[PDB]
Parts: C-alpha cells; structure tokens; sequence
C-alpha cells in the first residue's frame, strides 16, 4: 500500500 | 486551533489535497487537537507500471511499448485500476 502523512507542530 | 502544512494554515474539520513526496494524490483532514495535527490518506489511483507515473481517476495518458503508441486511462474502481488501448484512426 502507499503510505499516508502526518503532522503536528513539534514533529 | 488549526494545521499548518506545507505553508498553509487549515481550519479544525478542513478537509484538502496534497501531493506526497513520491508522487501519489492524498486526501487530508485537520484535526488540531491541540497541537495542530492533521492526516494524509492514499488517494484511489493508478500507478504506471512501466513509468511508475501516478495518474488520477478519469485521467488519460499515452505511452511507447516496444514501437506501439497507447492511450491509457485511470478507471480507480477502489483497485487503481486502469487500462490501456493501442493508438487507431
Ligand atoms: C480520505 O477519504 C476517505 C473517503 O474516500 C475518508 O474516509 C478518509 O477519512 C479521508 N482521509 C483523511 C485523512 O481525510
């Protein structure tokens, strides 16, 4: 499968 | 609160579009939550093979296969799947 993203300020 | 990504600010419960490093479509959400967080998912898509291209659902390319011209075209179908037909008049 392809990967996702994610974020959030600190990272 | 809201995300920042990619130099765009998204308000909680925004919903968008981005491009991942290697090339395929995700469909995101902001969450914030606190801290900002917001999540990618793997768009329905089609991968070319040969090119390994990334082609969106109802998108239609062309490419050369030992001397032969194609038309190809992205049905998704939640398989990515996508066909191609040799080029005719
Ligand atoms: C992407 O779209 C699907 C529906 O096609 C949805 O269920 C999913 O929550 C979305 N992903 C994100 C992180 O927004």
């Amino acid at each position: 499968g392809l990967p996702g993203m994610k974020g959030h300020r600190g990272f | 609160d809201q995300c920042i990504v990619d130099d765009i600010t998204y308000n909680v419960q925004d919903t968008f579009h981005k491009k991942h490093e290697e090339g395929h479509m995700l469909n995101c959400t902001c969450f914030g939550q606190g801290r900002g967080r917001w999540k990618c998912d793997p768009v329905d898509q089609c991968q070319d093979s040969e090119t390994g291209t990334f082609y969106q659902i109802g998108d239609s390319w062309e490419k050369y296969v030992h001397g032969v011209r194609y038309q190809c075209y992205c049905y998704g179908r939640g398989i990515g799947e996508w066909h191609c037909q040799p080029l005719q008049t």
